[PDB]
């Protein structure tokens, strides 16, 4: 359904978004 | 961040490594505001989102709309929800404000200054300093003394809120001349706190609600420029320890306890938190099955006055240890209870004969009936009724979810209050890492213990 | 009843007064650590 | 008077330490005068004498706009809570002089007076009166004295004197003889009326939203916050309950 | 008006998305804070832009 | 009634304080305790 | 030998199981999905608990027959 | 030979892992043994 | 339910509670990451 | 020469040299333990019969009424009164105060005090003599479940003859009428703590056999080997590394506790946690939360029950239920 494909959407995003944050500053730079 | 070999401490306990870091340790605490209003944003707008307007808020696990309700936004006459618009608006500014806190959060976490000691006077501290230690609890007093002024001026001139003691049913209602009497206001908090007294659970009118909330905040503010203004005499500096460690151990302690008040206060009053919006309590559902029985036995024919059941006290009706008509059967136990749907039928003696032959209403039938059906037993997974019924109805009273769940964070937060105060009497006596080896105290007293 | 309500009450008071003054009598301080 | 947070470089911004650097204020700002926040993101100042004229609208605009700010908002306030004024409300003042239409001036406590003088007269004074106020401060010549403090001045008091802070004449209740304390209140004046210039703007824009004036809008809105704001009134009607 | 409010709900959904990346992202990078200045206060001025105009638009739909 | 009891239960009485000579005794032994506690202090 | 971490580490080990362990994920998958596991394990479907002959729980009286007994009191 | 991190194999894992216990708890609702 | 003009979010709204259990999580992700220094 | 009388008095109390350590904590300790001991001790003789169920039908409970070390009882207070607390001078008489169950809250609150005052005294004896702190933290679970059987639970069901009876037919009794009313055994907290009393003795066994099995030899077979360690010597009595290669050789040379310190931490953190997480689940239970109900949960395709081991446990819990104050319910549900 429409509703559950955008809460699976949204619940990778969210899931997603602090380790890509942490994969992101590994990979440029640092200071994590 | 730091390393254990500059801070002493694992990573398991890091927090301890921004003790003496203001400006870490502050956007630690920001952030974590920002948890919190985000929880409350983010929970509020899950429950408008799933909320059904048919059935009540108790049956569709609600906690935060309750509240609101409580604060009368959005109901009516016998608690009815009439719009739902203010409880998406309280979700929507507390979720728009979690932003700007967890931004100033991660700010003062990642490229803030470490320390406010030097460029920020002002927000500079040292945990020794008493004088900024009571300057900072100053300030967050008058802000606490202005949250409940808040309230006041909600419950007089901002629309009022539910009182479910309002005839009919409850409604939302303006409280015009709250009880500012302090021997009313203080007799709560010198009351016992078992049963019949309840302590302060056992407030019962939004009057004396109020009034003990200008009373709190009126001192909280009276409190807060005395702290500004004063620095802790040598009893106090004597008594206590000065670290914020300790500070922690008081605050621990002091959230523990509300904790636990906060638990009794879900379980046992129904007058800030409404059944309406929170279903019956546990007597108030034990005494809604006796009053249940007693009409439909009633309207059967059987006199309700003169039935005894096996043991021979009364089957409908028997006394209190005090000589007053209650409910019979175990919700004996429950005879102080007082709701809206049962106090209209009590006289000076208890529960009146005539009252209950010929003065019952409709809504306090439904309201019995109802509240019989919805009594706080349930399981885990959310099956309503006690432990041998079957998995046909879904619930769980939200009084039942708040006041197990605020038991719970109550007995951790004292079991974390004894950990900080003994590591911090510990830290400042010298010994929280151990024993000497060179200058052990026992070695130097006298033997047999 | 009322004696021993009294009774009572003087001892449960004597031994939360000995409690509250003796934690008020420099307890920080009656430690064997350094400092 | 601690005079370094608000002249030299270690003063007050309008961004904080970790928002603005003290590396991005314009060069033609720093701390030499009064109510300099390094505020001044579209390039219009682009050096000193330019910043020093665009201060001296900045503060001419300051005064008038104190000087309006409690003009709009008292005589409302005193007809609402019942003095015998007309046209209390700012924006519907001039109307009540058009058909031959008077006022009323409260002279606070003694009471109200009925004024004579019709809308031509009116006119007419102010128009004299103020061409000849702002020629004297444009030439920096003046006829006459009598100013309290200084006494009975000749006509040559001026000279000196600088523009926006002329002192002797204007100066009755000294308190700015000692420069700290005089550039402490030229801060405090500055700050007064970039304040009172955005309420003015306020005032204007809440009065062709709303169709009443400040003080029916604050009124109100302390009556009923959450059911008299900006969204309320753009909202028009009663919602329709989501329920 | 409700599908610019619509709109303009969805693009403060993606600005919070990439705030919420980013903002940390460009404080613990090295030198990234003092270099990505314009670029975090566009995107926090859009964002409460946004959040500025959902609620004036809330009025209208 | 049949025999006497002191019906103090309930009634949100202050520290279940029915006769005010325990307010008295609580507030005396309290004070008699501070006293030597406060005569006795600066001596440690 | 290899301490672990390094083998947890290494694409040569991560090559090898992004194909070895989605397939036995699909082969259990498969194996509850074709009916197999019914069929191996004996576990009646949802539909076959009870037969049109008794509507009640099954029960094994006998010992020495208990192979018949139970083969026909299955699902057939 | 440590191309991948330790710590993104660990984070995965335990999504993964969490990923699981969610679908194990979301069939408790519905199918088999869900009293529906 | 949530207001007309904010129905479409539903779907995003019904994951949000979920995301204060995510932080503590990730802190324990930002930890593995500079191998519990 | 610190003449002070309180001085004296504060120094006599918080002294290390007496026997046994009083304190502040123990000046409220000791009063209250001893009223407590004095009160069980004589009612568990010689206390008349308590209407506990307050449906004028009293429970003997002592032994001159007729009971064994087994079946004696201080029984809990009366229905009738509830959580109304209920002390001798709120009696007419001492006849009526024992006909009510006034031992059973004498008892309780003094309990609980005095062993709040004990968790606090354990904190003051290690701060007196340079200790790290934190015995008292491991004491507060079960001063948790003590608090959560006799004090959270009665609040929670509202009558204090809710509370667990001071005897071991009467713990039995409110174990079975617990697991009645609330499926006890179902519940995740009471599991926890089932493998947190388990892992206890797993640990406790496991520890001291490998202490045990890497003793050094310092005696002869003629001679206990508790006599190769003196009471204050400064080597190690046993050999730690053996202890773990044999430990790692037997499970996993990793997922190990070579650290002393780390394998004592976790002794001490294993049953503690396990116990206040039970303790929780008691005072949860207490406002009716109550452990897993899988009644009914598995049907078939055309709905019939299929019942499970859950539903055999039901059965039990129904005759459990039925049976239980035979003559205290009027009405169907047990909501009270
Ligand atoms: C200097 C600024 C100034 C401003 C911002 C306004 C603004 C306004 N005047 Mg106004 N006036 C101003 C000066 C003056 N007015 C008047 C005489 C009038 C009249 C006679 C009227 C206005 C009216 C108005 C309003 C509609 C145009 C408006 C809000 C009209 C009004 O109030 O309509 C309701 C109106 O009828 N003004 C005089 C005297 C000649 C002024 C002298 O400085
Ligand atoms: C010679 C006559 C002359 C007159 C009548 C005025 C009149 C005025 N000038 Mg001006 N000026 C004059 C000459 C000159 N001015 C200037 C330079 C300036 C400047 C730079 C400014 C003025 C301003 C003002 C106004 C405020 C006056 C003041 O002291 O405010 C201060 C206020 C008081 C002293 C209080 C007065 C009210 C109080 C007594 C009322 C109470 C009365 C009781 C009921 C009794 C006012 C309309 C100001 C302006 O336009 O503001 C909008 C302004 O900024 N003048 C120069 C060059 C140095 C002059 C040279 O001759
Ligand atoms: C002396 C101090 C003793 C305190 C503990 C013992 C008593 C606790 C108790 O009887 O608690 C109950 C009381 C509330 O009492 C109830 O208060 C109720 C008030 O409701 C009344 O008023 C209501 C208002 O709407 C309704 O009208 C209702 O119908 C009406 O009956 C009733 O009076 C009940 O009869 C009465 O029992 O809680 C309270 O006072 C709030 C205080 C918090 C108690 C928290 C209990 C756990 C505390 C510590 C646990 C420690 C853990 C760590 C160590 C292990
Ligand atoms: C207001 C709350 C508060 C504050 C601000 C702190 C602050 C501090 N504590 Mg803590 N603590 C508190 C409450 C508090 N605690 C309570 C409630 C307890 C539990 C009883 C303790 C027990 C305690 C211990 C045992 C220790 C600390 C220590 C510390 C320091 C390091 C913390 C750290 O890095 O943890 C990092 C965070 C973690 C390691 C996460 C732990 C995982 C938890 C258990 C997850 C639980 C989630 C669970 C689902 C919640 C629901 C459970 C239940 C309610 C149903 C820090 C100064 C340490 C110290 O003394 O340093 C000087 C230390 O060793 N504290
Ligand atoms: C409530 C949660 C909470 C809070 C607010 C903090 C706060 C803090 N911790 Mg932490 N921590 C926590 C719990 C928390 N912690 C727990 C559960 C543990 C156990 C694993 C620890 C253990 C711990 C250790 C071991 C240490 C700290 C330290 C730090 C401080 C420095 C941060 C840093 O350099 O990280 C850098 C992190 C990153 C660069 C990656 C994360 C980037 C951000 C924060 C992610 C946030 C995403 C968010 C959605 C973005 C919002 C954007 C906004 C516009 C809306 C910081 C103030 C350190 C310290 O004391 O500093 C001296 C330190 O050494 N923490
Ligand atoms: C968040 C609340 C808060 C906090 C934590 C503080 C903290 C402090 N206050 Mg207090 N205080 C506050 C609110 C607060 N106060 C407010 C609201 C007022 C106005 C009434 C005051 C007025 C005030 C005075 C006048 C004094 C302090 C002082 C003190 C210090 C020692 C108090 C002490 O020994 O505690 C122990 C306190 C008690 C044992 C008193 C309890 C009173 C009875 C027992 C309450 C009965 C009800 C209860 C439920 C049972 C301490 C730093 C002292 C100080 O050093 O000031 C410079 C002091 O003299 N306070
Ligand atoms: C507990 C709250 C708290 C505290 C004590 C501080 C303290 C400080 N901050 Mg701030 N900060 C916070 C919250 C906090 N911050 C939040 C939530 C934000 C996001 C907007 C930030 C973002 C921030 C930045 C980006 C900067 C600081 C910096 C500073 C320093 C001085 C500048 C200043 O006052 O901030 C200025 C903040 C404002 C002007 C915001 C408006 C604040 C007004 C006064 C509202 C007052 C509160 C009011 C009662 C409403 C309460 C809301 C509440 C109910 C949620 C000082 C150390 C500066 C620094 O460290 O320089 C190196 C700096 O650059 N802060
Ligand atoms: C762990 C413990 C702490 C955790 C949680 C604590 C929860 C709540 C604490 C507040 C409860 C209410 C406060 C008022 C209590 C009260 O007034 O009691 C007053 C009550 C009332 O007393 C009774 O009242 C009845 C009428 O209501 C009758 O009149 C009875 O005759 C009368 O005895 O008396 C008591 O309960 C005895 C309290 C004595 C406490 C002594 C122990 C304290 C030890 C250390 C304290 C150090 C300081
Ligand atoms: C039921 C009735 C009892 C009511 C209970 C509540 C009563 C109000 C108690 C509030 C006390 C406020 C805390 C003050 C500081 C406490 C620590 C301290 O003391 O720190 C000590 C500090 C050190 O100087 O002293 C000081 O700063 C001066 C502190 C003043 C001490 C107050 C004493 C008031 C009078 C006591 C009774 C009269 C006693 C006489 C009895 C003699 C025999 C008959
Ligand atoms: C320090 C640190 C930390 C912490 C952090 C934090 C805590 C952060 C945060 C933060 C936060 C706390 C945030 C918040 C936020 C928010 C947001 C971002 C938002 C938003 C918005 C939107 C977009 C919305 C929308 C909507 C609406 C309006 C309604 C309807 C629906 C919707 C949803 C659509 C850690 C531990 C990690 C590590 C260490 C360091
Ligand atoms: C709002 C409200 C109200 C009101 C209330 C109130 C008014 C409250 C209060 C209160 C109060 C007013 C309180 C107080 C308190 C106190 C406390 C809680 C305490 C304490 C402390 C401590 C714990 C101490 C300790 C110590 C000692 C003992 C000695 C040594 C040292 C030390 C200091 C450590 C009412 C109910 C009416 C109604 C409803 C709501
Ligand atoms: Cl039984
Ligand atoms: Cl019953
Ligand atoms: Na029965």
């Amino acid at each position: 359904s429409l509703t559950l494909i955008l809460q699976l959407v949204a619940l990778f995003a969210v899931v997603a978004a602090g380790p890509l944050v942490v994969v992101l500053l590994s990979v440029r730079g640092g200071n994590l | 961040g730091r390393d254990q070999e500059t801070t002493g401490f694992a990573w398991w306990a890091g927090n301890a490594r921004l003790i003496n870091l203001s400006g870490k340790l502050l956007g630690a605490h920001v952030a974590h505001a920002g948890l919190i209003v985000f929880w409350a944003g983010a929970m509020n707008l899950f429950e408008v989102s799933h909320f059904v307007p048919e059935k009540p808020m108790y049956e569709q696990g609600l906690i935060l709309l309750p509240h609101i309700a409580t604060l009368g936004y959005g109901v009516g006459p016998g608690g009815e929800v009439l719009d739902t618009f203010p409880y998406f608006v309280s979700g929507v500014l507390h979720l728009i404000s979690s932003a700007v806190l967890g931004f100033g959060g991660v700010y003062h976490s990642l490229i803030g200054p470490e320390t406010l000691e030097e460029s920020y006077p002002f927000f500079g501290y040292v945990w020794k300093d008493k004088n900024k230690m009571t300057n900072i609890l100053g300030y967050h007093l008058i802000i606490l003394g202005c949250g409940a002024w808040l309230l006041v001026l909600k419950a007089l001139y901002f629309g009022g809120v539910y009182d479910t003691w309002a005839p009919g049913g409850g409604d939302v209602r303006i409280i015009s001349n709250p009880t500012t009497n302090a021997a009313i206001i203080f007799g709560y908090i010198v009351k016992s706190p078992f049963g019949g007294d309840g302590w302060i659970v056992s407030v019962d009118n939004l009057e004396d609600i109020i009034g003990g909330h200008i009373w709190i905040g009126t001192l909280c503010i009276l409190g807060g420029i005395w702290h500004i203004y004063t620095t802790p005499w040598p009893w106090a500096r004597r008594a206590f320890v000065w670290s914020g460690e300790a500070y922690l151990s008081y605050s621990l302690a002091a959230v523990s306890l509300m904790g636990f008040t906060a638990c009794c206060f879900a379980w046992f009053n129904n007058t800030a938190y409404p059944s309406e919006f929170y279903g019956p309590t546990g007597p108030e559902a034990s005494q809604a099955q006796a009053f249940t029985f007693l009409v439909r036995d009633q309207r059967l024919g059987a006199n309700v006055a003169s039935a005894q059941g096996p043991t021979g006290l009364g089957k409908y009706l028997m006394r209190s240890p005090t000589g007053e008509i209650i409910f019979g059967g175990e919700t004996m136990r429950f005879w102080d209870f007082r709701g809206p749907w049962v106090e209209p039928l009590r006289g000076p003696s208890g529960l009146d004969l005539v009252k209950l032959k010929n003065d019952i209403q409709p809504w306090q039938e439904r309201r019995a009936a109802e509240y019989m059906t919805h009594a706080p037993l349930g399981s885990l997974n959310s099956v309503g009724g006690v432990a041998t019924e079957i998995n046909a109805v879904n619930f769980v009273s939200p009084r039942s979810w708040l006041a197990t769940s605020h038991f719970c964070l109550g007995f951790f937060f004292f079991v974390g209050h004894l950990w900080h105060a003994g590591r911090a009497r510990a830290a400042a006596a010298g010994f929280e890492k151990g024993i000497d080896r060179v200058d052990e105290p026992v070695l130097s007293m006298r033997p047999l213990d | 009843m009322l004696t021993l309500k009294i009774f009572v009450y003087t001892v449960v008071t004597f031994f939360v007064g000995l409690f509250i003054f003796g934690f008020l009598s420099n307890d920080p301080s009656r430690n064997p650590g350094k400092g | 008077p601690d005079l370094e947070k608000w002249y030299g470089p270690d003063r007050k911004l309008f961004l904080p330490g970790g928002l603005l650097d003290r590396d991005d204020v314009p060069e033609y700002l720093n701390g030499e005068l009064a109510g300099d926040y390094g505020y001044d993101p579209l390039g219009l100042g682009k050096d000193e004498e330019q910043v020093e004229k665009y201060r001296a609208n900045e503060l001419l605009h300051a005064r008038w706009a104190m000087l309006a700010a409690a003009g709009i908002i008292i005589p409302e306030g005193l007809q609402a809570n019942g003095a015998d004024i007309k046209g209390g409300t700012w924006f519907e003042t001039g109307a009540e002089m058009l058909n031959g239409g008077t006022l009323n001036y409260f002279a606070v406590p003694f009471g109200v007076v009925q004024n004579p003088l019709p809308l031509a007269a009116v006119t007419l004074i102010e128009i004299v009166l103020l061409g000849a106020v702002e020629k004297f401060r444009v030439d920096g010549t003046g006829p006459a004295g009598f100013s309290p403090g200084v006494g009975k001045f000749d006509s040559d008091i001026f000279d000196g004197l600088d523009k926006l802070y002329p002192g002797g004449p204007f100066d009755p209740l000294n308190l700015a003889d000692d420069p700290e304390v005089f550039a402490e209140l030229q801060v405090k004046e500055i700050k007064n009326g970039r304040l009172a210039m955005i309420a003015v703007l306020a005032f204007a824009i809440q009065s062709y939203v709303t169709g009443e004036g400040p003080y029916a809008n604050i009124t109100k809105h302390l009556s009923d916050p959450f059911g008299y704001n900006l969204l309320t009134v753009l909202q028009g009607d009663d919602r329709v309950p989501t329920l | 008006m409700t599908s610019i409010l619509q709109i303009a709900l969805l693009g403060l959904v993606l600005v919070s998305f990439a705030l919420v990346v980013g903002v940390p992202v460009v404080f613990a990078s090295p030198n990234g804070w003092t270099e990505n200045k314009g670029v975090v206060f566009s995107g926090l001025s859009v964002w409460f832009l946004l959040v500025f105009a959902v609620g004036v638009f809330n009025s209208f739909a | 009634l049949v025999d006497d009891r002191m019906n103090g239960d309930g009634t949100g009485l202050p520290f279940g304080v029915n006769d005010g000579i325990l307010g008295w005794v609580i507030a005396g032994t309290l004070g008699t305790i501070w006293a030597i506690y406060f005569v006795s202090q600066k001596d440690l | 030998e290899r301490p672990f971490s390094d083998i947890l580490t290494s694409i040569r080990y991560w090559v090898i199981h992004s194909i070895t362990v989605p397939s036995l994920f699909i082969a259990g998958w498969l194996f509850v999905s074709t009916g197999l596991a019914y069929d191996v394990f004996g576990s009646p479907r949802p539909n076959e608990y009870f037969t049109e002959d008794r509507q009640d729980a099954p029960l094994i009286t006998d010992r020495f027959n208990a192979l018949e007994q139970v083969k026909k009191l299955s699902a057939q | 030979i440590g191309r991948i991190p330790l710590w993104l194999v660990g984070t995965v894992v335990g999504l993964l892992a969490i990923g699981l216990l969610a679908i194990f708890f979301y069939g408790s609702y519905v199918g088999l043994g869900s009293s529906l | 339910k949530l207001p007309e003009a904010y129905a479409p979010f539903s779907p995003i709204v019904d994951v949000l509670p979920i995301i204060p259990v995510l932080f503590i999580l990730l802190a324990f992700v930002w930890q593995a990451s500079v191998s519990f220094r | 020469e610190n003449t002070s009388l309180w001085a004296r008095f504060c120094e006599w109390i918080t002294s290390t040299e007496n026997r046994l350590y009083i304190g502040w904590f123990g000046v409220i300790m000791i009063p209250t333990l001893l009223t407590a001991i004095s009160v069980y001790i004589i009612a568990f003789i010689a206390a008349p019969p308590v209407d506990i169920d307050g449906i004028r039908e009293p429970v003997s409970g002592s032994l001159l009424y007729g009971n064994n070390i087994i079946t004696g009882a201080v029984v809990p207070t009366s229905n009738a009164i509830g959580l109304h607390f209920y002390p001798i001078w709120e009696a007419a008489s001492l006849d009526e105060w024992l006909y009510n169950g006034g031992p059973y809250q004498l008892v309780v609150c003094h309990f609980f005090l005095g062993v709040c005052c004990y968790m606090g005294r354990e904190w003051e004896l290690s701060y007196r003599l340079g200790m790290r702190p934190w015995i008292a933290v491991a004491y507060s679970a079960p001063v948790a479940a003590a608090t959560a059987v006799f004090i959270i639970y009665p609040i929670g069901q509202g009558s204090f003859s809710d509370g667990m009876p001071l005897g071991i037919s009467g713990t039995f009794n409110f174990m079975i009428v617990f697991q009645a009313e609330h499926n006890i055994l179902m519940h995740p907290f009471h599991m926890f703590g089932v493998a947190g009393v388990f892992g206890g003795s797993l640990f406790s066994a496991m520890h001291g056999s490998l202490v045990t099995s890497s003793l050094i030899r310092e005696t002869t077979e003629n001679e206990s080997a508790n006599a190769g360690y003196k009471f204050g010597q400064e080597e190690e009595t046993y050999n730690i590394v053996a202890a773990h290669g044999y430990f790692g050789r037997l499970i996993f040379q990793y997922a190990s506790f070579n650290n002393s310190r780390s394998l004592h931490f976790f002794l001490a953190v294993w049953p503690v946690v396990c116990i206040w997480l039970t303790a929780l689940g008691i005072s949860t239970m207490a406002f009716n939360l109550n452990g897993f109900n899988f009644n009914q949960s598995v049907v078939d395709s055309n709905g019939r029950v299929l019942n499970t081991w859950a539903d055999i446990i039901n059965r039990a819990n129904l005759g459990m239920e039925v049976m239980h104050e035979r003559n205290a319910h009027n009405f169907p549900l047990d909501l009270a």
